[PDB]
């Protein structure tokens, strides 16, 4: 429900095909909330404020 | 234990809750709400009049020492009276902590600039004004920083269209780069990528 | 000159259209007997003022506001429209 | 119906700020035409400034008038210090853009847009 | 592809073409769909 | 290998294309098959990210290893279904080998 | 197969061709309208019908994970072959 | 000393930067979107939406794409309340049409009605 | 809290009526329990088992779609037992469901996919082979790929209860249970695309819509259907400026959740036989393309040449109120009153003066509220399919008593056929009938007279006989004044708006005074032709399809369609609704009122409106209910209308009441769009030969 399944699993399994379809058309739903994630980039602190 | 779920530590949540109580009881004149997320992040929602005292207290208090402003931004939620939510993410290197301070504004009520508290707030508030139209009082030089010269409108607003209103092209009759009303050879195809089924029961709003 | 159409706009439940309602329920039938070729369009709505429209030959329209007019004076206004 | 002012308590000093901004634009127009090699005359630039002010002339809210003055001062600074180029200055005239006629028959002949 | 030749398919081009830009053999784009709206054809006989 | 097109007009590539560089129109074929009548990729709009080839459930759209296809006009980079099918017919001897060497990782 | 218009323009496998009076043939003037020669409908018509024994067959297009998603075709109608919805291969049940 | 009075319409059209055509000639629609009848899920009927009137989309001569000329063609705004959408539309100076929310009517459901002794609700199959 | 029980959803209290199910209580609280077989307008099936929820202090999960709440129940919708039950049921469905999602038309519209993503597991344990089912051929509208079917019996319940055909069902047993028809049968009634709607999987898809688009591609435009006078609220799905699909919209008071087959599938007629450019006659006499300036110049020159009575206009069926009022203003400015409609309504007595004389006064909710319904001279199944669907719904649930005067037609429910002669109206008015004793037993009668019955020569006599009968019924049953008995059922979308605006119904004025200039505002019924027109008659046809009126016209003006203009239409109830713009008119076609206003400006009598809102203001100042959108404001004065009708002194004919549409082949083509549709032609060929 977040990461796409393997291609063999997608081509052989119903749940994997459904999840592949929905992840590559709509994408996963992220629960509502805000965060600031900071990462030590080579040029400094690279931050993402995601809402 | 579970390999697919993030591990959760309760000590950070307890510490941030204690510090939120601390700041809220120190500044009851301006603090309107204090919350700690399940991602262990502390948010303090204050009145716009208390931006300067709150930021100054967080920077210069011995127990706070939030001497580094991580960033300053705005969120346009055009369904409330004060549509622009101004967000300050701050970093305390002394205590290895991060805090978030929120306030609100609309198109016609400017808020005080904190250039006298942090110097990065100069360019950050220039970006906020350029992208949302939130004016800042006592700014040393407030002007556009990312849009083109003479750009009309604030493009990070929700009601501003994605493609804008004008596009540039080189006209050979006037030998210049000129602005025209925007015409697209292919229109941006919007998609309705919303499942009609509720995904998160914990965030189910009560019916109106 | 030359009456072509009469339109009566009124309300179902309003004190201002009470005289118009009375005029319709006790005089519209004999009026239609008198002029069985003239369109007297009775239109009723919720939030409209009591109104009379007289449409004449080349698209001319005269508007008479009959708010808070009783049945006899609504009749007199109708007769003034019909005569001239 | 009671709001916090930005700069002006009422419309009078807001109009005073508008007059100051118009004065600054009126003084700056000949310098702009001399400095940037503009085809226009000084009369056309002042006419354009007056046209922009009269375009915004219908507002009666002191906060909106103050923000319009602030925006006008920002554009004035962008013209004083040469940051707007010749293209940016000549974008006010729309000389390459044909105007849509305001009559029903021409709008009917052109297309479906009202 | 002398010790390990590729799989042979009947639709694979038997003759490779290089970059044919700025040649008469170049690619010209076009809409590959047919007409969607069909206009009414007036009759060829007068009414009177 | 029969020669039938792999694409089944499912528009997953069009849905996942981050640049909206794919335009797809479709209708049932004369034999009732679900096939595209328009498959356009604006290579001036495409960002060459492979999301189409990793979202395709039947391995129809691929990014073959050709990179020396620079043109002299902007139009020639606006590919349609005929151009893409000709590219697939031209590069099938290499694309199939690359997919054979790669498909166990994906 | 590729057919030509009365204008002489090749008709694509989608049936698209410009009209005689269409001005958009000027994009092909002094150039070429390239048409894919191998028509997939004719190519899949050329395939022989696979004669299987079971009532329900499974198709994945061949190659396993290199093909299409694996589907099952029900060969109960004796008056019509079962066509795979992905690859277009036809199957028929052998009742002998 | 820090509170004045404004008895006006709260007009910000001169500040939004929208051209005059796309303010005066535009019509917006404020509505709860209808439930898509291909599905039974109702989570897309919770929020108010404001959209714009549809303008001309024509065919691109080169490629057949859907060319457009108005910028407010993909603009859909989400609001928590009808009066909030009203306030935003009046603030931005757009004429609006408001459609009242179509809540589905409560329905009396009885599984035992499928097996009625005398009424017509008795089913013939399951 | 009288006659209410308190129950709990996740500990939250809610008061519900007795008989409320667990699912209904949870949706009253605000959460939607997963479902596949439950539909709010179908009967309760209870077989898909997706709605299994945990009740607190109860060991067994219950089916929320069928189990009613008792008292003080705590419904744990998100408990571990409920989540495990949903995962198990989803696994059981997807075990045999086929891997068809890329080649399936239910792409982003799949309840199975969405509920799998929200409630099922993320992987499969099914290591066996799947089942496969041969497809069926129930018709050229519904495409069946029955391998995707999850045996939820929604189509079976719909066809049994709403369509009323009893042709679908389950044959077999166990894992081999197959939905469909046992024999090779063509399932073709009206309201048959709603199985395409309510099938949650892509087992029953739309054949005209096959493989064309995806729901995330399709933009949604909420509009109104004009193929009949019900006024069903619809969604036009348009992708890249092209109409792709028509879906219904939920409106409880008009069409509920469904639309007719003509409404759903006649949209492809908007892509054929379309007028795109203005046309004028040559010197040879053939229609050739010209410019708007030239065409409007010719029409304006002839219009200012001709005087009042010599100019006349005839309105068709797919005409908006804005164009009707614009043409009325134009002809009034040249002093013409011959603004007629193709559909005939009796002008004797009240005529169109009293609005209750030509309206469905009881309305569709009143059909739900009535106890006896007498249908006179109409076949509602084909004239107004959603109105007849509401009659069948009331017949099922409220035990409605239905009687019919007219030819005996299959209404998909059992009625009492009183006969076809119109003298039975006189018999019932006299009070000598078995239906008279039924009516005096009844309490809230409804008498629905067909506009098709009014189309006859003795239409005025039939209308006054029905009015006399309704007056006798009211004085013999003692009904309340709030209850409306007399109702007129229209089949023309433009007719009610035209009668409100003051058009004289029928072309009798045209036949009395043959005009020298004629406007055909979408008039394609052929009621007036050049045989009964004078020889040198100048005809201008303003419309979107060239069917019957365009070839006989000297000038052709291409107007818009209901999917192309924002327009006003009034349904049989008198409710006014507006269609929004979905696409733009093709070619040089324009909006109809704009065409009339431009013609007026060229002719030199400029109409006092330039924009759509100003035309709506003109509509309001003519009759101010065409701006009260979705308003059902009541009319009165039936006593006055009945007194005038009593003083009408015409006599009914001996001809039996025969509706024009006796079978579904007569149903499928009624207007220009239906006649231009290839899908409707396929439907006609299927119900005629196949
Ligand atoms: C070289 C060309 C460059 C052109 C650059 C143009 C610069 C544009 C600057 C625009 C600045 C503004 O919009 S401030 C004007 C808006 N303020 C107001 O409308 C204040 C209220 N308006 C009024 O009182 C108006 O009546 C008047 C006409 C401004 C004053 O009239 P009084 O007499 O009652
Ligand atoms: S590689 Fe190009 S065409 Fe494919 S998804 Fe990415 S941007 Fe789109
Ligand atoms: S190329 Fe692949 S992903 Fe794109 S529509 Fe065709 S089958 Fe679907
Ligand atoms: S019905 Fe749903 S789950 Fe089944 S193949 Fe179609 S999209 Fe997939
Ligand atoms: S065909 Fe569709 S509606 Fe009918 S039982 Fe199967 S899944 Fe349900
Ligand atoms: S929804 Fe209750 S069992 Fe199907
Ligand atoms: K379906
Ligand atoms: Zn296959």
């Amino acid at each position: 429900k977040v990461s796409p399944p393997k291609r063999a699993e997608m081509k052989t399994s119903m749940e994997s095909l459904i999840h592949h379809f929905k992840l590559y058309t709509e994408g996963y739903q992220v629960p509502p909330g805000a965060t600031y994630t900071a990462i030590e980039a080579p040029k400094g602190e690279f931050g993402v404020y995601l809402v | 234990k579970r390999p697919t779920v993030r591990p959760r530590s309760d000590v950070t949540h307890k510490q941030l809750s204690a510090f939120g109580e601390y700041v809220a009881e120190i500044l009851p004149k301006y603090v309107q709400q204090v919350q700690v997320s399940c991602l262990d992040e502390l948010e303090i929602c204050i009145h716009p009049d208390g931006v300067i005292p709150t930021l100054t207290f967080l920077r210069d208090h011995t127990n706070a020492q939030f001497k580094s402003l991580a960033d300053l931004t705005a969120v346009d939620v055009p369904t409330r009276q004060n549509r622009f939510e101004i967000v300050y993410n701050l970093l305390s290197l002394r205590f290895n902590s991060r805090i978030r301070v929120k306030t609100y504004a609309d198109e016609l009520t400017p808020i005080d600039s904190i250039v006298s508290v942090h110097i990065a707030a100069n360019w950050y508030e220039r970006e906020v004004w350029d992208m949302f139209g939130v004016f800042f009082f006592n700014h040393p030089d407030l002007r556009r920083i990312l849009t083109d010269y003479g750009f009309e409108g604030h493009p990070f607003r929700k009601d501003f269209p994605l493609t804008g209103y004008v596009e540039l092209r080189y006209d050979d009759e006037v030998k210049r780069v000129v602005a025209e009303p925007v015409e697209l050879a292919q229109e941006f195809r919007k998609f309705d990528l919303n499942s009609p089924w509720e995904a998160f029961p914990a965030y189910r709003q009560p019916p109106e | 000159l030359g009456l072509r159409e009469i339109r009566v706009h009124l309300c179902q439940r309003s004190p201002g259209s009470q005289g118009v309602r009375d005029f319709i329920v006790q005089r519209y039938v004999e009026l239609k007997k008198a002029h069985p070729n003239l369109p007297i369009l009775i239109r009723e709505c919720s939030e409209v003022q009591p109104k009379l429209w007289a449409r004449y030959a080349f698209g001319q329209e005269k508007t008479v506001s009959l708010n808070n007019l009783s049945a006899d004076e609504v009749t007199r206004a109708m007769q003034n429209v019909l005569s001239g | 119906t009671s709001v916090k002012p930005i700069f002006s308590r009422d419309l009078n000093e807001a109009k005073r700020r508008v007059r100051e901004l118009y004065r600054a634009w009126y003084r700056e127009v000949p310098n702009t035409v001399h400095l940037m090699q503009l085809d226009i005359t000084v009369k056309q630039g002042r006419d354009k400034v007056r046209e922009m002010f009269m375009k915004n002339a219908h507002v009666t809210d002191p906060r909106v008038v103050d923000l319009l003055v602030i925006k006008g001062k920002m554009e004035l600074q962008e013209t004083i210090k040469v940051w707007k180029q010749r293209t940016h200055v000549m974008r006010f005239f729309h000389e390459t853009e044909t105007p849509r006629p305001k009559d029903f028959l021409s709008k009917f002949y052109m297309g479906h847009d009202p | 592809p002398t010790t390990n030749p590729p799989t042979a398919r009947k639709f694979i081009w038997t003759n490779h073409k290089f970059n044919v830009s700025a040649t008469p053999e170049q690619y010209v784009p076009y809409s590959t769909t047919r007409k969607k709206i069909h206009e009414w054809v007036p009759p060829s006989t007068p009414y009177k | 290998p029969s020669g039938e097109e792999r694409c089944i007009a499912c528009k997953l590539c069009e849905a996942i294309c981050p640049a909206q560089a794919i335009t797809i129109e479709a209708e049932p074929r004369a034999d009732g098959s679900r096939r595209t009548t328009r498959y356009d990729i604006d290579m001036t709009k495409c960002i060459y990210c492979g999301f189409c080839q990793e979202a395709c459930p039947v391995d129809a759209i691929v990014e073959g290893p050709n990179f020396e296809f620079s043109t002299e006009t902007h139009e020639e980079l606006l590919y349609n279904k005929e151009k893409l099918l000709n590219n697939g017919d031209k590069w099938e001897a290499e694309i199939a080998a690359n997919i054979q060497a790669d498909y166990l990782y994906r | 197969g590729v057919q030509v218009s009365p204008s002489g323009e090749k008709i694509t496998h989608t049936g698209q061709v410009y009209d005689e009076k269409d001005y958009r043939r000027v994009r092909f003037v002094d150039r070429q309208k390239e048409v894919n020669e191998n028509f997939a409908i004719d190519l899949i018509a050329q395939q022989p019908v696979n004669e299987v024994e079971h009532r329900i067959i499974a198709c994945d297009g061949g190659g396993g994970a290199l093909g299409h998603p694996k589907v099952y075709i029900n060969l109960d109608k004796e008056t019509k072959t079962g066509t795979c919805g992905y690859c277009g291969l036809q199957f028929k049940q052998h009742h002998h | 000393t820090q509170l004045i009075t404004v008895d006006e319409k709260l007009d910000i059209t001169t500040l939004t930067g929208v051209p005059e055509e796309h303010i005066k000639t535009r019509k917006v629609r404020i509505f709860v979107p209808a439930r898509n009848n291909m599905q039974s899920g109702v989570n897309n009927t919770k929020k108010w939406k404001m959209e714009f009137d549809t303008r001309e989309r024509w065919e691109n001569p080169l490629m057949g794409w859907a060319s457009t000329a108005d910028p407010l063609s993909n603009m859909v705004l989400t609001f928590s309340a009808k009066e909030d959408a009203i306030a935003f539309a009046e603030k931005n100076g757009w004429s609006y049409d408001v459609e009242e929310k179509k809540v589905p009517k409560p329905k009396s459901k009885s599984y035992g009605a499928n097996f009625s002794w005398n009424k017509r609700t008795r089913v013939s199959t399951k | 809290a009288s006659n209410l029980i308190e129950v709990f959803v996740d500990g939250q209290s809610v008061m519900v009526e007795p008989g409320t199910t667990v699912l209904q209580a949870c949706e009253k609280v605000g959460m939607q329990i997963p479902r596949f077989c439950y539909h709010e307008r179908l009967s309760v099936a209870g077989n898909c088992r997706m709605c299994l929820v945990e009740i607190e202090k109860a060991p067994k999960v219950v089916a929320a779609c069928a189990m009613p709440v008792m008292k003080g129940w705590n419904i744990l919708t998100n408990s571990e037992k409920s989540k495990k039950a949903r995962e198990g049921v989803m696994e059981f469905l997807l075990a045999n469901h086929p891997l068809d999602c890329p080649i399936c038309d239910q792409g982003g519209e799949c309840d199975l996919q969405d509920q799998s993503m929200m409630f099922g597991s993320d992987r499969s344990r099914f290591l066996e082979g799947k089942r496969a089912v041969e497809d069926k051929n129930i018709g050229p509208l519904v495409k069946t790929i029955m391998t995707r079917c999850i045996q939820c019996t929604r189509c079976i319940r719909f066809a049994s209860e709403i369509a009323g055909v009893d042709d679908l069902g389950t044959t077999g047993r166990g894992n081999d249970m197959q939905v469909g028809t046992y024999i090779e049968k063509m399932f073709m009634s009206e309201l048959s695309g709603n199985v395409i709607d309510i099938c949650p999987v892509g087992a029953l898809t739309s054949k005209p819509y096959a493989f064309t688009a995806r729901p995330w591609e399709t933009r949604k435009t909420e509009s109104i259907d004009v193929m009949d006078a019900v006024g069903s609220n619809i969604v036009v799905s348009t992708r890249t400026g092209e109409v792709m699909r028509i879906l219904p919209r939920m409106h409880e008071d008009i069409n509920e959740e469904w639309i007719s087959d003509k409404t759903r599938f006649a949209y492809d007629g908007l892509k054929r036989q379309r007028l795109t450019e203005p046309m004028v006659r040559n010197e040879k006499g053939l229609l050739t393309y010209t410019s708007w300036e030239d065409a409007l110049s010719r029409v304006a020159g002839m219009l200012q040449n001709f005087e009042g009575n010599a100019v006349a206009a005839i309105a068709g069926g797919l005409v908006d109120a804005e164009a009707l009022v614009a043409l009325k203003d134009l002809l009034n400015k040249v002093d013409s009153d011959n603004l007629c409609t193709e559909e005939i309504f009796p002008t004797e007595g009240a005529g169109t003066d009293l609005r209750s004389n030509y309206l469905l006064n009881t309305t569709i909710a009143g059909v739900e509220e009535a106890d006896v319904v007498l249908l006179v001279g109409t076949n509602p199944r084909f004239e107004a399919p959603l109105f007849n669907a509401r009659i069948r719904k009331s017949w099922l649930h409220n035990d409605l008593k239905v009687a019919l005067i007219g030819s005996p037609v299959d209404l998909t429910y059992r009625y009492d056929h009183l006969g076809d002669s119109p003298k039975i109206l006189q018999d019932i008015a006299s009070g000598r009938h078995s239906f008279c004793e039924v009516l005096k037993d009844a309490k809230k009668p409804m008498v629905v007279l067909g506009s098709s019955a009014l189309q006859r020569d003795d239409g005025a006599a039939i209308l006054v006989a029905v009015s006399n009968m309704v007056q006798k019924i009211r004085v013999t049953t003692g009904v309340a004044a709030e209850w409306k008995v007399m109702n007129i059922l229209h089949r023309i979308a433009s007719q009610v708006a035209a009668l409100d605006l003051g058009y004289k119904p029928g072309v009798e004025a045209i036949r009395k005074n043959p005009p020298k200039m004629l406007f055909l505002l979408g008039a394609d019924g052929g009621c007036i032709t050049r045989q009964d027109l004078p020889k040198d008659c100048f005809i201008v046809y303003q419309g979107h399809h060239g069917d019957v009126g365009a070839p006989m016209a000297d000038v052709i003006l291409p107007g818009a369609a209901y999917t192309e203009k924002s327009a006003t239409y009034v349904n049989t109830e008198g409710r006014a609704q507006q269609t929004k713009v979905a696409v733009t008119p093709p070619g040089l076609a324009r909006e109809d009122w704009k065409i009339i206003r431009a013609l007026s400006e060229i002719a030199g009598i400029t109409l006092p409106y330039d924009t759509l809102d100003q035309v709506r203001n003109r509509l309001e100042e003519v009759s101010p209910n065409l701006v009260r959108y979705d308003d059902i404001e009541e009319t009165n004065y039936f006593q006055q209308a009945s007194e005038l009708a009593k003083l009408v002194n015409q006599e009914v004919l001996a001809d039996p009441l025969v509706p024009p549409q006796l079978t579904i082949k007569d149903f499928y083509m009624t207007d220009s769009i239906s006649r231009a549709s290839q899908t409707m032609a396929k439907c006609v060929k299927a119900v005629t030969e196949g």
